[PDB]
């Protein structure tokens, strides 16, 4: 490193070293500022994962007609397999039906008693997620429909319009809660980084009467704002592991009761070293724009 | 060079009184001269128009032939650093060594660590200082602390001196071997302007004579 | 107002003129960490609400003897009534319960060649909200099963534990972002105003110099922190207010696709006044803290 | 009584040099004397232990009759109220007004508004600093800014006054304006100690001089 470097961020250090308390209050106060966003993006990347993993969307359920045999209603599946829209379709027979029709009833004297099987055969459509769309939906439906022995599409569009319009409440209020985290971050570090400097302004004034350069007086400071941004990153990423802690055996102990196993997912190398820099950078433009401020003061015209 | 030259420089605070009214002279490089004045006569003022602290609101203002009457703001740290200059409130760094404040010129120009070593303990030995190295300012008598703005000065082998008050604190037996100090840069050719109270400093030379008066110059023996 | 009010009030004042950016920047810090908490106590609070009022909860399903009519069922659903931890008693016919079976079915229109109604009384009881403890519940069913008439007392057990432990994995989640909400206010606040104190010390020591008393020297920072968590917690009121009309919106249209009417509720006038004095106490805390901890290093032993 | 009196004070600062061995003296009241010595000799250690700003390694002090060397921290407003202090970088409030940094000393004893007003004006004269009232202290001179903790010292007719090299700027003249202030107030009965390097200053009057050298106090013509 460059000589002028190597004294700049001793000067620096020297200045937290200086007055321990004081230091890690500030310390302090941008970690918690940063848990807050942290633990909540953390709980939207794992709730986004089980909901797409776990959550049984609305099916298609489309309904073969009835005169179709098992041979000729999985003619209709490949039909439907091929279309544009479709991931996967599940055939279940007339006979199929009917036993998940005498499970619901628990009565056999719905269906035994008939000369033939009334229920149609039924197939199982798994729709892609960029197709899962209002209009996407929609167009598939009337594709399906204009398949060959396809009569009817069970699918509501009631219940899928409705569970539709709480996932976009949902987003929408996140992402004005995620914008004032994230607002909050941002001020907290600018104004943390700007009042420590203006405690410090007698010194810039100084040096700036002996003949410094403004690129000489800068350094110091600018060292100091990236310090204090990448050390209240870091240590909120000890607290926000802390609290996956704490949370794990909560987590552990619903997946239990549901049986299925589920596990939290915690931030990733790349994420953690994202958070590191760029909170560097908020400390570093901060310090910037408080120097420079102060030098322009200090100009007699 | 290390000339000085004023033309009718006048200096008017912002909404406030008049500082300086059509000050004119000029020095030759390697003289020494004597500012003096009654209080609120404009002689820290006049100073710091040399130095570039402030501004001239009228003339012009020549330093070693080059005009400095109105300098970019990337052009003045390289002014201020051909200057010596101590100040009447001794501006230190409270939070840096005595070692720290005297050497932040060195370090300015860049200066290597070993040399860095040697002229700072040279400079406060000067000053009978050099024992007070590891101590901070706080911990600093009166006219200690004005001790320690004169070393830093002096550092850097300036081209021009310029002194506020230098000797305001200090008895008379250190006052005088602090002028004595100024002399010796004097003999090696550098420009010494020293504004100062103190008549019987005055009296025991015969240096020239500049007296201020409500921002009037008055050029002593005479304007040549 | 005392003479020594008026002065310590008149001097805290000034010094937030002086500097007005600096200031904005102070109070515009406090008002975003205090719209945060704000709208999210708000989004529980109207969460709980339309939970209670719309969330179909799992109930509790009493099975009657197939010899009962409904003159004996209403009797059976009378003695339902008047146990303990009931709310109310819906009540089912027989022919009401396979006109449901029918509505599902679709094609279980052959039911009519059956002689006999097959489903027996099917009877509905919903126990008190805060009676649906897991305990409780069985203890409920359990005494439900003494009453005369009854074949069965039919409850979802595994829909109730899996519902249960999904809303218990909320509280825990919810509990520990409040309590992060709530330290980055104490944190923000009491750290804006010691930074802010410790720019001015030079004047604290001035004045014990001259003989002021520490009860003189407290009185103008103490005002100063109570002002400026009054600034901030007033300015988060008007940031509350405004996104709640953002979101009055889209509430609106989600309302309009299941057609009942729902309504945003804000802040009260009573949360209001909380919110302004306590953030005021806060304030006063921090820059109490602050001063005392100057005029302790001014002392000479 | 304005009475000050030493019993074998000795001052040792904190893993530093001890300013001041065994120093003994006392001063009747209504009395003015000199103290001298040359820089670092302690001049203003010995006045902050007066004040009880400092609290002595050893020995007593008395102030009026009362012990003051171990004054707990509650009682120590109300010595400082009966003492007149001039300290040596001048104290000042930098955010408030010439006005108010005078006035503070009447606020804290709690006068009236208007007597406020017509006793801050008439100190404010006897500096010659009446027009500069609404100015802030950064917009004067380093000649100025003395002169204000000056008259901040003598507003509240104070038992005694310590001033701590009041004359270490201005000039001739004015300093001899400033000397004769502090006797006016030694007329009515108030008790004058000041420290001072003007040794020219000093040959004009006959007062009682203490050299202090190297923490050492010898009381001139006599110990009495
Ligand atoms: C850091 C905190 C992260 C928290 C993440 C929570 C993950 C929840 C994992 C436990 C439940 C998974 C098993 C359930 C699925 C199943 O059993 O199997 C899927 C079942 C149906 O299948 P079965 O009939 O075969 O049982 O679906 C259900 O019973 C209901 C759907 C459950 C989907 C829940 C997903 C959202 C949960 C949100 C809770 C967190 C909210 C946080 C506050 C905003
Ligand atoms: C500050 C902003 C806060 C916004 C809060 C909005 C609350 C929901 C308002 C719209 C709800 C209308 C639903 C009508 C139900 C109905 O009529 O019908 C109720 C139906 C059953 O009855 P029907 O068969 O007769 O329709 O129930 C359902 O279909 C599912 C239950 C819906 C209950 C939703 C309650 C929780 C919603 C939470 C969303 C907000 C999450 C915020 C992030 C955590
Ligand atoms: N920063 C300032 N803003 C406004 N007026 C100022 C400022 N500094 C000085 N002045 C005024 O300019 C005039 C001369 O001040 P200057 O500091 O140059 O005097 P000086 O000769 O050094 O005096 P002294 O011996 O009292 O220190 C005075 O009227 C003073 O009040
Ligand atoms: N706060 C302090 N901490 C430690 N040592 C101190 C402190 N103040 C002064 N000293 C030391 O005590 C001694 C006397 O200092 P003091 O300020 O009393 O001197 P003074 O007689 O007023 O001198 P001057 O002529 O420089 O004003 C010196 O050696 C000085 O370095």
């Amino acid at each position: 490193f460059n000589e002028q470097v190597r004294y700049a961020f001793h000067g620096a250090l020297q200045d937290l070293k200086s007055k321990p308390f004081a230091t890690f209050l500030t310390v302090m106060v941008i970690a918690i500022s940063l848990t807050l966003p942290s633990v909540c993006y953390m709980v939207y990347k794992n709730v986004n994962q089980a909901a797409t993993q776990y959550y049984p969307s609305p099916q298609i359920t489309v309904y073969l007609q009835k005169t179709l045999d098992d041979d000729a209603a999985a003619g209709v599946v490949a039909q439907l397999q091929a279309e544009q829209g479709v991931e996967k379709v599940n055939y279940l027979s007339r006979e199929d039906a009917l036993g998940e029709f005498r499970n619901w009833s628990g009565f056999g004297g719905a269906l035994d008693m008939l000369e033939e099987n009334p229920l149609p055969a039924v197939a199982v459509v798994i729709p892609k997620l960029d197709f899962q769309g209002t209009e996407s939906l929609n167009t598939l439906r009337d594709r399906i429909t204009q398949i060959n022995g396809i009569d009817e599409v069970r699918m509501d569009d009631s219940w899928f319009a409705r569970l539709a319009a709480l996932t976009g409440l949902v987003g929408r209020v996140s992402a004005m809660i995620g914008v004032l985290m994230v607002a909050a971050v941002f001020l907290v570090i600018g104004n943390s980084v700007r009042l420590s400097i203006f405690a410090r302004r007698d010194s810039i004034n100084v040096q700036k009467l002996i003949g410094a350069t403004d690129g000489f007086i800068l350094r110091p400071f600018l060292y100091g704002g990236a310090l204090l941004g990448f050390s209240g990153a870091l240590l909120s990423l000890i607290l926000s592991e802390i609290l996956v802690l704490r949370l794990s055996s909560a987590v552990a102990e619903v997946a239990q009761v549901f049986g299925t196993k589920f596990d939290i997912n915690g931030l990733s190398f790349d994420e953690c070293l994202l958070l590191l820099l760029v909170c560097s950078m908020i400390g570093w433009v901060a310090a910037w724009l408080a120097t420079v401020q102060h030098l322009r003061h200090f100009t007699p015209e | 060079s290390g000339s000085i030259r004023f033309e009718h420089v006048s200096k008017a605070y912002l909404g406030g009184r008049q500082a300086l009214q059509g000050v004119t002279f000029h020095m030759q490089p390697g003289e020494m001269a004597f500012l003096t004045g009654h209080s609120g006569a404009g002689k820290s003022t006049l100073l710091k128009l040399i130095c570039g602290i402030e501004r001239p609101s009228a003339g012009k203002i020549w330093f070693s032939g080059h005009d400095i009457t109105r300098l970019k703001n990337r052009e003045v740290p390289f002014l201020r650093r051909q200057i010596g200059m101590i100040f009447q409130d001794h501006h230190l760094l409270m939070d840096r060594t005595v070692y720290d404040n005297v050497a932040i010129p060195l370090i300015i120009a860049g200066a290597s660590g070993d040399d860095i070593r040697r002229r700072v303990s040279a400079a406060l030995d000067k000053v009978g200082l050099l024992d007070k190295a590891k101590n901070f300012p706080i911990q600093l008598s009166g006219g200690e602390q004005q001790r320690v703005g004169i070393a830093r000065a002096v550092v850097n082998k300036p081209a021009v001196l310029l002194a506020d008050q230098p000797t305001g604190n200090l008895d008379d037996a250190l006052s005088e071997g602090i002028l004595r100090l100024f002399e010796e840069f004097n003999r090696v050719g550098v420009t010494v302007l020293m504004a100062t109270h103190d008549i019987n400093l005055i009296s025991r030379r015969s240096y020239r004579m500049l007296t201020l008066s409500d921002g009037h110059l008055h050029g002593g023996v005479g304007h040549e």
